[PDB]
């Protein structure tokens, strides 16, 4: 019985090989005291609970952008996800772990040990989080467009194993949204005041955000018509309206000047990778646009990377977006796959292993 | 991969045929080449000796349009393994039913056939 973690910036996703859908997803927070030894419970708190506790903690992140920044905390993450997630004795199980793409070669290493020291895993194998999500979608080269809480990625694909020299990374991702989403919201007349607030901007637009087909005449339809506004109804009871916003916050993605970043939009960071790769694979990641990701999950989405890739290439190019319903977890389920083959007991790191190379094994058996 | 079906694979001239059944690569008998069932996935290795003597790998991985994403998701990470095994030599090619490359059609003499049903999902 192998396990599977999906590590990311916003959510840890947990289960179990040869489940179709993660058994737990929590916030990836680590909550710790904001005044030591006074009060009853160093010491910490993981996920929802810290949440719960937030007034009396101190919250942090122990992924940044998807690459792994307190040791720590991730431990902490770690325990919970097997003891109170899972509830599994770690020792009993070979776990697949995911990564970012680049993920910094001492990370990976420290992973690996945190995994065999600390939590004497009898097993383990780590896989880039872009070609889980691409084999999750039944294809061994094509193009990944990732987009979480902390970052995007496009991510090209050829015949099983990333090419490295063509990816580009988006530091604009579902925080900037949700703030965004804050902004805009704020200065059409609303104030989102309680401590409350940050999640219920996460779920007006998660609720009720799409993107336009096309941005300026739904801009025309939403000034001219009531046709598109949304009620939306807070805890306490009072209803909203959410009326060009829906569409607005993630235009961002496509325009990241809304947000007042210099950097290209995610259909020409597509492009851009794309680009960068041979001519003669070029037809197949075009054909093979797969989208990965919380903050893909917008209706609308696939149809606009299809228009905007459209006019990017030649005319006769064939634009294919891959756009699952679960594209959520695309890499847990790619990770569930993989960890399930009749091969996979082949593929990962031991104990043994470890005990005689130690961490940098992870360079010769994992890629 | 120590997969005991890989130690077969590419031997000779000729074509092979694996479906997925259950997380695993599971020979089609040979007297059912060509008859897909829809509902599942499979691995095609067509080998071809050159005029030379040397062989050359197409590896074609064909997805029913029922099959479950364990059986699409293994067939992909099975071929890649499968040509990472043949030190890289195999050409990949994702074959979807109703969409098959003329080349893989034609590995069928008497034309590829389909029909429903097949094994169940490993999840
Ligand atoms: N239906 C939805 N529509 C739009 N955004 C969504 C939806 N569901 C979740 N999100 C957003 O997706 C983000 C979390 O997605 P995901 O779990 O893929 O991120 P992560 O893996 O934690 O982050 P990263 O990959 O950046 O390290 C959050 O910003 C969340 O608000
Ligand atoms: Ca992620
Ligand atoms: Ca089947
Ligand atoms: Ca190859």
């Amino acid at each position: 019985q192998a396990l599977v973690i999906d590590n990311g910036s916003g959510m840890c996703k947990a289960g179990f090989a040869g489940d179709d859908a993660p058994r737990a997803v929590f916030p990836s927070i680590v909550g710790r005291p904001r005044h030591t030894g006074v009060m009853v419970g160093k010491d910490s708190y993981v996920g929802d609970e810290a949440q719960s506790k937030r007034g009396i903690l101190t919250l942090k992140y122990p992924i940044e952008h998807g690459i792994v920044t307190n040791w720590d905390d991730m431990e902490k993450i770690w325990h919970h996800t097997f003891y109170n997630e899972l509830r599994v004795a770690p020792e009993e199980h070979p776990v697949l772990l995911t990564e970012a793409i680049l993920n910094p070669k001492a990370n990976r290493e420290k992973m690996t040990q945190i995994m065999f020291e600390t939590f004497n895993t009898p097993a383990m194998y780590v896989a880039i989080q872009a070609v889980l999500s691409l084999y999750a979608s039944g294809r061994t080269t094509g193009i990944v467009m990732d987009s979480g809480d902390g970052v995007s990625h496009t991510v090209p694909i050829y015949e099983g194993y990333a090419l490295p020299h063509a990816i580009l990374r988006l530091d604009l991702a579902g925080r900037d949204l949700t703030d965004y989403m804050m902004k805009i919201l704020t200065e059409r007349g609303y104030s989102f005041t309680t401590t409350a607030a940050a999640a219920i901007v996460r779920d007006i637009k998660e609720k009720l955000a799409y993107v336009a087909l096309d941005f300026e005449a739904e801009m025309q339809t939403a000034a001219s018509s009531s046709a598109l506004e949304k009620s939306y109804e807070l805890p306490d009871g009072q209803v909203i309206t959410i009326g060009n916003e829906r569409f607005r916050c993630p235009e961002a993605l496509f325009q990241p000047s809304f947000l007042g970043m210099e950097s290209a939009g995610i259909h020409e960071t597509t492009y851009n990778s794309i680009m960068k790769c041979d001519v003669d694979i070029r037809k197949d990641l075009y054909g093979n646009v797969v989208l990965s990701g919380g903050t893909t999950m917008f209706p609308g989405i696939a149809d606009r990377m299809n228009k905007e890739l459209t006019a990017l290439a030649p005319s006769t190019m064939k634009i294919k977006i891959i756009a699952p319903p679960e594209r959520k977890y695309s890499v847990w389920i790619g990770g569930s796959i993989l960890a399930s083959l009749s091969t996979f007991q082949q593929m990962w790191i031991s104990k043994e292993e470890y005990d005689e190379s130690g961490p940098s094994i992870v360079h010769r058996k994992c890629f | 991969v120590e997969h005991p079906e890989f130690l077969k694979a590419g031997k000779e001239p000729g074509l092979q045929i694996w479906r997925v059944e259950k997380f695993d690569l599971v020979p089609v008998p040979t007297c059912l080449y060509g008859d897909f069932f829809t509902g599942d996935a499979y691995v095609i290795l067509k080998t071809v000796q050159l005029r030379n003597g040397n062989l050359q790998y197409d590896l074609h991985y064909w997805l029913g349009n029922e099959c479950s994403q364990d059986e699409s998701g293994a067939a992909a990470i099975f071929t890649v393994q499968l040509d990472d095994y043949l030190n890289g030599r195999a050409v990949q090619h994702r074959e979807v039913q109703g969409f098959e490359s003329a080349t893989f059609l034609g590995y069928f003499k008497s034309g590829l056939k389909y029909k429903k049903g097949g094994v169940a999902s490993g999840f």
